[PDB]
């Protein structure tokens, strides 16, 4: 079934990726070894020689924890080096209302690409290496021979095939918005969940009887309490915990704190003066001392509780800019998070939590609040953010994979100074 | 030596062409000196006479061994290298002895004339061109071309090792009893077959190799242990660092202290408790290479203890997958931590150290986790699995720290090991102020130019102190103030600070910094029974 390949040319003055493979657990080497061995047979990937200096990293994640793992190729570098000229020469338009649907489900169609053969030239740029424990051996080296998962040129080149396989469905059902971000299809409906769920498996099987396998066969009529439909509900996306406390009594400290939070609101809402509250502190009084109010003090409070309950403007989304996603440990499995592009011009703040306790650690959480915040980004603006993760690089670099489930990888960095920006939120 | 060997197609960087660097004339003795090395070379087919207009040339230079038992041919491929494509970086990571699995026999193999045994991409042959002169225009210069891997080219080690791997692979599979490790020209073979077989199997290997043009004058498995490799003394069932020498000198210069720290860090792999803070604290070298620098007092003591340690040979054992992989850490003190990883009680697998890389503030618990962190990454690279940590900290202290810590962490499985010093929080600040406690509106700034300031305070109870400081900064005074406040306050206190700087320094609850002020403040925090620092905006903030 040889198809005509589609020429891939990186931006000129750009050479292929040469990123180094992170060291892995023997367990994971073992899995990748098996997986690649199999792909080698299917002819998906092929062994390469030393005349190929290129290398993008590969990890091993647990699909849906079943007996097997999935191989996860971090094509972040090869993407910047291409897909950015393939966000162009092959842009996949983003439906500005998928975030409006009552329900969005995400299905893994990535496995489609695997048929389409990869441009004979561009292959070399995909080489990846299965590492050896304690370097006792030369990494195992492979390069792709078909469109690969994780590399944004795959949904771009398959786009043709996709919009066709889906056409005679996007018909019967003309109100469902379907968006393809990388290896995932984001189906959005306004149906009562029950129907949506069906409509999706309606689609699930449509694709299926036309070739496209989608593992989103989460489970069977037996309820062992596994987590339900990657059903996002972007019509409930919102937030206003810019919550000042409404207390019975107010102390010197209380205000002090208050007058504080209200001061950083200063670059978020240049609208709240505190001289009226803060003046009730020009004195060097006790701290535990409770002291009721002052003049427009209460007005400055009841009035701020308002402009603060009414979001700011000028805050528009620039597609030229990148999405920056700051997160923060809040304690007791709670994590608050902002998505912005310019300081204090939040495009969307938010929060996350799991069920706090004797089963979840911080990393798994973080690793989650990230895949959560990411997805949200994809749905809303069709593009992942760059996470400013409050965590030590190496620690994160060792475990992120453990609880990772997305077939993609945002861009991230590590902060080591989170101020009481934790307070304000 | 091989048509059966498959050549790796080579290429010149995108828009470049082949080297053209004319040959300088050399002494007549050398011309034939090369002509001998070359005809017996072309004879061996390693190289080949080439006809006019292979516009590409590279410099040849007969070199004397300085022992003059014979002469040696040497080419300068710098320019070819600068023009050949990149290859897959080999040896970018090297195995650590502590990760090699316990084996019986291990026999190295000096695979000799190796680079000249592997063929060379036909097309990339024309750039290897080099000309040997004919005695000053006497002739068209004896001109050769390479058909094997030029002994100093760019993709030689790679293409070699690649090619080798392919050659072993067959045999390697016909024997899961033998494991092989390639190292440049080396070939270390190991096994668990009765030494009688293992010696019979190496015979085989060797013959296998031999049929592939790859020779090994190394018959009987010549070279014996302890094997010298990347600076390791590797014995049959033990390993260590190739002996080191910490010279004793009168005056120490930068290039001197550097090789010293280098030697010391390096010996740390297996020599317990080696410290290096002080010796390096010196190297904040505004990198003046021969800037003579006087060992400080501690540096002199530090280096001392290292000697006491180094003198006495210490070894490391190998890996037995079948046993656990344990790791233990113990705090030295000035931000220094040391660890050893083991399976058994007395002989270690490997050791090492960790210190908070200069940053004026940090806590013991934080430091201990960063240590645990480094060990985890080391374990994953060496053994492919995290180890069981045995740490000088109590679940209660640890878990209370990660819960209050703003940054996320991951504490693998660990056990408590009561053996001081002990990692513990010497004081916790009050979350809510303290009822009745004299609030200290602490404050203190300075004049950036004049380098003069004052730290003082005013309390509810109308107590006001103001002290003058000469030669300090707004930062210095902001803590100077807080400190002050602690001094005068009773055993419970409320302090209102205008500086986040001061806030954070203390809020992280650092347990140390050679920064005598913070020490004083820290020592004072430990003494009190209830302290509450609370932050309030500066300028506008208060009056
Ligand atoms: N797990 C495991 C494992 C690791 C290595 C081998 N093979 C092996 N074991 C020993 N003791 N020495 C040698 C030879 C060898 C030397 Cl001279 C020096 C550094 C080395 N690094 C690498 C191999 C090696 N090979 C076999 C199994």
């Amino acid at each position: 079934s040889p198809i005509e390949t589609v020429p891939v040319k990186l931006k000129p003055g750009m050479d292929g990726p040469k990123v180094k493979q992170w060291p892995l657990t023997e367990e994971k080497i073992k899995a990748l070894v098996e997986i690649c061995t199999e792909m080698e047979k299917e002819g998906k990937i092929s062994k390469i020689g030393p005349e190929n200096p290129y290398n993008t990293p590969v990890f091993a994640i647990k699909k849906k924890d079943s007996t097997k793992w999935r191989k996860l190729v971090d094509f972040r570098e090869l993407n910047k080096r291409t897909q950015d000229f393939w966000e162009v020469q092959l842009g996949i338009p983003h439906p500005a209302g998928l975030k409006k649907k009552k329900s969005v489900t995400v299905l893994d169609v990535g496995d489609a690409y695997f048929s389409v053969p990869l441009d004979e030239d561009f292959r070399k740029y995909t080489a990846f290496t299965i590492p050896s424990i304690n370097n006792e051996t030369p990494g195992i080296r492979y390069q792709y021979n078909v469109l690969p998962q994780g590399w944004k040129g795959s949904p771009a080149i398959f786009q043709s095939s996709m919009t066709k396989i889906l056409e005679p469905f996007k018909k019967q059902n003309p109100d469902i918005v379907i968006y393809q971000y990388m290896d995932d299809l984001y189906v959005g409906s306004d149906l009562e969940i029950g129907q949506h769920r069906t409509k999706i498996e309606e689609l699930r099987q449509h694709l299926l009887r036309w070739g496209l396998t989608t593992p989103d066969k989460k489970h069977q009529k037996e309820p062992p309490f596994l987590w339900m439909g990657y059903e996002l509900h972007p019509d409930k996306w919102t937030v206003q915990p810019i919550v000042l406390p409404e207390k019975d009594s107010w102390t010197v400290n209380d205000i002090q704190k208050l007058v504080g939070k209200l001061n950083w609101a200063s670059q978020i809402y240049p609208g709240i003066k505190v001289r009226q509250l803060s003046k009730l502190l020009r004195g060097t009084k006790a701290l535990t001392e409770v002291i009721p109010l002052t003049e427009e003090a209460e007005l400055e409070l009841a009035e701020n509780r308002e402009i603060l309950k009414e979001p700011v403007h000028g805050v528009y989304y620039d597609p030229s800019k990148d999405l920056i996603a700051e997160i923060q440990k809040q304690g007791q499995g709670q994590w608050t998070y902002q998505i912005y592009q310019e300081p204090f011009k939040n495009l969307k703040t938010g929060k996350y939590a799991r069920m706090r306790g004797a089963h979840t650690n911080d990393v798994k959480q973080l690793t989650e609040a990230v895949q959560k915040i990411t997805t949200e980004s994809i749905v809303i603006w069709g593009k992942t953010p760059k996470f400013k993760l409050p965590i030590q690089k190496e620690t994160w670099e060792t475990w992120w994979t453990e609880y990772w489930q997305a077939t993609w990888i945002p861009e991230w960095e590590f902060v080591n100074t989170p101020p009481l920006v934790k307070l304000w939120y | 030596p091989i048509s059966p060997i498959e050549t790796v197609p080579v290429k010149l960087k995108p828009g470049m062409d082949g080297p053209k660097v004319k040959q300088w004339p050399l002494t007549e003795e050398k011309i034939k000196a090369l002509v001998e090395i070359c005809t017996e070379m072309e004879k061996e087919g390693k190289i080949s006479k080439i006809g006019p207009e292979n516009p590409y040339n590279t410099p040849v230079f007969a070199i004397k061994k300085k022992d003059s038992t014979k002469w040696r041919k040497l080419v300068d491929f710098r320019e070819l290298n600068k023009r050949t494509q990149d290859f897959w970086e080999v040896q970018l990571g090297i195995p650590h002895p502590a990760g090699l699995k316990k084996k019986k026999s291990v026999t190295v193999l000096d695979v000799g004339d190796a680079y000249f045994s592997v063929p060379l991409d036909e097309d990339f042959r024309k750039y290897t061109a080099f000309t040997i002169p004919s005695i000053n225009n006497e002739t068209p210069g004896i001109r050769y071309q390479y058909n094997v891997l030029p002994q100093g080219w760019k993709g030689s080690p790679a293409i070699f090792q690649s090619s080798m791997t392919k050659i072993l692979e067959p045999f390697k599979k016909q024997n899961p009893d033998i494991v092989i490790y390639q190292y440049m020209d080396d070939l270390y073979v190991g096994s668990d077959l009765e030494i009688g077989q293992h010696r019979t199997k190496i015979e085989e290997l060797r013959q296998h190799l031999l049929r592939w043009g790859l020779t090994t004058p190394d018959k009987k498995h010549q070279k014996e242990p302890p094997f010298l490799w990347m600076g390791y003394e590797l014995h049959p069932d033990k390993w260590t660092v190739q002996p080191i020498v910490l010279p004793e000198k009168d005056s120490w210069t930068v290039n001197d202290i550097q090789k010293l720290v280098g030697k010391l860090n390096w010996a740390s792999q297996i020599y317990p408790g080696i410290k290096v803070r002080q010796l390096s604290k010196l190297l904040r070298g505004t990198k003046a290479l021969t800037e003579v620098i006087p060992l400080t007092e501690e540096a002199e003591l530090e280096l001392a203890e290292n000697r006491e340690i180094l003198k006495e040979p210490v070894h490391g054992v190998y890996y037995d997958p079948s046993k656990d992989l344990i790791a233990e850490i113990q705090k030295q003190g000035q931000g220094q931590w040391t660890y050893q990883i083991y399976q058994e009680p007395f002989k270690n697998l490997k050791t090492g150290k960790y210190a908070r890389m200069r940053g004026a503030h940090t806590n013991d618990v934080k430091q201990l986790t960063e240590a645990v962190q480094k060990i985890t990454t080391e374990s994953i690279v060496i053994w492919g699995k995290t180890p069981k940590f045995k740490l000088p900290i109590q679940k209660e202290t640890w878990e209370t720290w990660w819960t209050e810590y703003w940054q996320a962490t991951w504490i693998p499985e660990w056990e408590f090991v009561n053996t001081p010093p002990l990692v513990k929080l010497w004081y916790q600040l009050e979350k809510e102020p303290i009822v009745g406690a004299e609030t200290f509106y602490v404050d203190g700034a300075a004049n950036r130019e004049t380098k003069l300031g004052k730290a003082g305070y005013v309390t509810n109870k109308g107590r006001q102190k103001v002290v003058p400081l000469t030669n300090t900064t707004n930062q210095k005074t902001e803590l100077q103030a807080i400190y002050l406040a602690l001094q005068d306050s009773g055993l419970e206190v409320n302090i209102v600070t205008d500086s986040q700087y001061a806030l954070g320094i203390i809020q992280a609850q650092p347990d140390k910094s050679e920064s005598e002020l913070v020490n004083q403040i820290i020592e004072q925090l430990i003494k009190k029974e209830k302290v509450y620092l609370a932050w309030v905006p500066a300028h506008k903030g208060i009056g």
